[PDB]
């Protein structure tokens, strides 16, 4: 709830590849635009297993449980 | 990716017709030959590789082939032909990058008799053909000897005046060595990772999967080649108006310098050639102090200032000789030289000083014909006139007719800030903030205990670059006694510097040992990683620091001058004398940019600073980098 879906994915992506894509700032722009992002992305989320919540615009209780049940 | 090489009638200055060219495609795995009527189809084949997003392989193409194909397409086919910088590669540049250390290695190859002595140091195609074993013969020598023996002599390059079926075959010969040299460079995994076959990828992937230095070098060589074609506007009349004032001064002095003396033999001596001052001072009663390795006494500017003789006329004549030698130097650089400036002024009124990019072990390029990076400064005699001759004001605008304005921007204290970056790892940015706080020469003075700040300035650079203890002691008028204690005291007050040589020595290396007065400094690792990741073979651990900092400083400037122009193009300005600005000269940490209006120069100055901060941000520099700009007509004002 406290971070966009891209930010939680950002953590997951780095975590899978045993790295921190939040502190190495030259490497962030490099490995993504070169072809190592698409590589890891398919390597990780390709199994269609990961699902996230996208809003950050203060969800209501039965505007979350509905989505959580979904 | 395709590999090619061309054949023209002459050099970039007066090339008029395209002869032949061969294109080997890695997808088709077959060569294609073109002839002087197939020039049109040749330009199409290169565009097709651009449309697919591939690469075009040339040897010396960034400096010659590509701009020549730009020039040839305008006068012969009346079509605009321009290869983008992103989808063209120059093996010659990569050769200077990957194998800067090769000769060196060539000593055994030179002894082998495999590699010609005239190609001892050349990165040229012919020099590489024997290295790959692909040289079946050279077109340069098989023509010259045919001019002697089979009739009619020759002067300078006539084997290109017109096409011949042997040229069409030696055009292929130039291509297959280019292909093999490319694969020899792609097989070096320090720059090109093995997981990617660069012989079969798109241009977007090639730059990104390669080492950062690879990308910079092609941007650097492309940029500097533009500067050569931009050239430096030159006031011919002014230098001519100086040669008159100097030759007259030389002639009047020559007359006067025969008034004090006084000389199977004859006699005519004048102030030149070591047999001159040596022959007279050993008659005025001068005992030489410092000698040379051959035995001859030292006769330089240093000792001449201190030469004291009992003869007042001889003594007063010393200062007259001091002037004479200096007069010859300026004359010998601007008029009376084989590479004099007046000889290189083209028909446009500009001097096109050439530049070999990172074809120089570590960082800063090399300049020659003429060396634009050794014009006497404003602080030296007659340099004010000299620097004034190199100015944007000496080139009027092809449209408005106005004198362009020059913008001079240098890297503020680049050397010490690079030092602050590598030592901020041990003092947590202490020394780096001392730069920003200002008066780093004041702190170095206190740290090394020097009487004046100027003594600290001359100390910090000499000490950093591996100076003896005598030379350090001579700063305060002493020897190795004060020198050893001056350096040891500086190390104690600046721990980070010593700890820096730990991390370097723990990278790791070997160990050294002295045997009876011989420096036997061995090593295990003779290659330092740069900021872009290139190999910097450096030297013995006795200094090495100088190479690390100068590699850092010059590679920063390379990115700096690249990012500035990219932003200027991004901001909308146009590069070229028909545009708004033009790169004229790059000197270590300073550049000279011609500008159509004063307003444009102001943006250039700000843009140059913006690029310098981006470079510092890109490589996560531990210390802050900055620049200072100066606006004016010529070089004597912008520096």
């Amino acid at each position: 709830l406290e971070e966009s879906v891209e930010e939680t994915a950002e953590d997951l992506i780095g975590l899978h590849n045993r790295v921190r894509l939040r502190q190495s700032d030259s490497l962030k722009r490099e490995i993504i635009e070169n072809g190592k992002f698409d590589q890891w992305f398919d390597e990780l989320f390709g199994n269609d297993t990961f699902h996230l919540y996208d809003s950050f615009a203060e969800a209501e209780t039965d505007r979350l449980l509905a989505k959580l049940a979904y | 990716m395709i590999v090619s090489a061309i054949a023209a009638n002459a050099l970039l200055e007066s090339v008029t017709k395209f002869h032949c060219g061969v294109i080997y495609d890695y997808s088709t795995a077959e060569y294609v030959s073109y002839r002087p009527s197939d020039f049109g189809a040749y330009l199409d084949a290169l565009e097709a590789e651009v449309a697919r997003g591939g690469l075009i392989v040339f040897h010396n193409g960034h400096k010659y082939d590509v701009p020549a194909l730009t020039k040839l397409a305008k006068l012969q086919l009346n079509r605009e032909f321009h290869l983008p910088r992103e989808n063209c590669i120059d093996t010659l540049v990569l050769s200077r990058l990957i194998h800067s250390n090769l000769k060196d290695t060539d000593m055994g190859l030179l002894r082998s008799g495999k590699l010609p002595g005239k190609r001892f140091g050349s990165h040229a195609l012919e020099a590489w053909g024997y290295r790959l074993g692909e040289m079946k013969g050279e077109y340069k020598d098989d023509f010259k000897r045919m001019l002697e023996e089979q009739g009619e002599e020759y002067v300078d390059g006539m084997e290109w005046w017109n096409f011949n079926e042997e040229m069409m075959d030696y055009n292929v010969q130039d291509v297959v060595v280019t292909k093999a040299l490319l694969e020899k460079l792609l097989s070096d995994k320090h720059y090109f990772p093995p997981e990617i076959d660069f012989t079969d990828v798109g241009y977007t992937t090639f730059w990104s999967e390669s080492l950062e230095a690879v990308d910079i070098e092609h941007r650097a060589a492309w940029l500097l080649a533009k500067q050569e074609r931009n050239g430096f506007p030159f006031d011919t009349k002014a230098i001519e108006e100086l040669y008159v004032e100097l030759a007259a001064r030389r002639s009047e002095l020559l007359r006067k310098l025969t008034e004090t003396f006084g000389s199977v033999e004859h006699v005519v001596f004048n102030p030149s050639s070591r047999d001159h001052i040596q022959k007279k001072l050993q008659e005025a009663g001068w005992v030489p102090t410092k000698y040379t390795d051959k035995g001859a006494p030292v006769v330089d500017d240093e000792v001449l200032e201190g030469v004291r003789v009992d003869d007042p006329e001889k003594q007063a004549a010393i200062d007259l000789i001091k002037e004479y030698l200096m007069i010859q130097k300026r004359i010998g650089q601007s008029a009376e030289g084989d590479k004099a400036w007046l000889r290189y002024v083209a028909e446009d009124g500009k001097i096109h000083g050439s530049v070999n990019p990172n074809g120089a072990v570590t960082g800063r390029a090399t300049h020659a014909f003429p060396n634009l990076a050794q014009i006497p400064g404003v602080r030296s005699p007659y340099g004010e006139q000299c620097r004034a001759a190199f100015g944007a004001e000496h080139h009027l605008d092809g449209i408005t007719g106005k004198p362009w304005v020059q913008a001079g921007i240098d890297a503020s204290g680049l050397e010490l800030r690079c030092l602050a970056h590598f030592m901020a790892r041990f003092d947590n940015g202490e020394y780096a903030h001392e730069i920003l706080n200002g008066d780093i020469h004041t702190k170095n003075q206190i740290a090394a205990e020097l009487p004046t700040r100027d003594n600290a300035k001359t100390f910090i650079y000499g000490f950093l670059y591996g100076a003896g203890d005598e030379k350090i002691g001579q700063i305060v008028g002493a020897g190795k006694e004060r020198g050893k204690e001056l350096k040891k005291k500086f190390l104690e007050n600046t721990p980070a510097i010593a700890a820096l040589r730990e991390s370097i020595q723990q990278t790791l290396v070997e160990s050294s040992q002295w045997v009876a007065g011989e420096q036997q400094v061995k090593w295990k690792r003779r290659w330092i990683k740069g900021l872009d990741g290139r190999k910097v073979h450096v030297r013995s651990p006795h200094a090495a620091l100088n190479t690390l900092l100068q590699s850092a400083g010059a590679l920063i400037c390379k990115l700096w001058i690249i990012k500035t122009e990219e932003m200027l193009v991004e901001k909308g300005l146009k590069h070229g004398w028909d545009g708004d600005f033009a790169y004229m000269a790059w000197v270590h940490d300073e550049i000279q940019v011609g500008c159509r209006t004063e307003e444009i120069a102001q943006v250039v100055i700000e843009t140059a600073q913006e690029a310098m901060r981006w470079v510092g941000d890109h490589w996560n520099f531990r210390c802050l980098l900055d620049t200072e700009g100066k606006m004016g007509p010529n070089w004597a004002i912008c520096h």
